[PDB]
């Protein structure tokens, strides 16, 4: 796929079709984008995986988010600005 | 000097106050009484305007 | 938008023996949503304070910038860049 030459998950062209429903957007924006989403969605979800004392949680609740997003300074600053 | 000094000192602060922001955003961060596991068109739809000259 | 199926393929990745919640799941969508709307708005006016008519890896380079704190700023730059030059590439 076109996400897999840009080495990512989320679905570029997709999120092409999103970028133009909010003139061109060229598929840089739409690789660029993909790629942030990607990071902050890696990025709370490594946190929410590793939100315990053993580190180890089974199945990922709505409180291990918040114990993700609040407990980092920088998430919890962008959710908030948002 | 101590790479583990204040360990946890920054959380217990962010614990000390009830955040009414993570109770309303996206509908709350509260975990819900029958919260069943997420199950399992998938792929990526392209417009012909992709690879247009930038 | 939905994008709960690309969120799964991330967690998959992060923590391949860990599940997800549907109101959990729900709240990653949410966010993914958010932070999406956020980016685009900020790209969009900065295409038209430069009177550019197509948006670029530029504008997002730029709007990650205005919008992200700190450390995250920084890494979504290197991680946007990154994909843009395996894809240009």
């Amino acid at each position: 796929s076109r996400s897999q030459r840009a080495g990512l998950q989320f679905p570029v062209g997709r999120i092409h079709r999103h970028l133009k429903s909010r003139g061109r957007v060229g598929a840089t924006a739409a690789v660029y984008s993909a790629a942030i989403l990607e990071y902050l969605t890696a990025e709370v979800l490594e946190l929410a995986g590793n939100a315990s004392k053993d580190l180890k949680v089974k199945r990922i609740t709505p409180r291990h988010l918040q114990l993700a997003i609040r407990g980092d300074e920088e998430l919890d600053s962008l959710i908030k600005a948002t | 000097p101590r790479k583990t000094a204040g360990n946890r000192l920054s959380g217990l602060l962010e614990a000390e106050e009830e955040d009414e922001f993570y109770q309303t955003t996206y509908g709350g961060f509260t975990e819900e009484s029958g919260d069943d596991e997420y199950q399992g068109d998938t792929e990526d739809e392209v417009d012909s305007d992709f690879d247009i000259d930038e | 938008e939905s994008y709960s199926i690309y969120v799964y393929k991330v967690l998959k990745q992060v923590h391949p023996d860990t599940g997800i919640s549907s109101k959990a799941m729900g709240i990653m969508n949410s966010f993914v949503n958010d932070i999406f709307e956020r980016i685009a708005g900020e790209a969009s006016r900065l295409a038209h304070y430069n009177k550019r008519s197509t948006i670029t890896s530029r504008e997002i380079q730029t709007a990650v910038r205005l919008l992200l704190p700190g450390e995250l700023a920084k890494h979504a730059v290197s991680e946007g860049t990154k994909a843009v030059t395996k894809y240009t590439s």
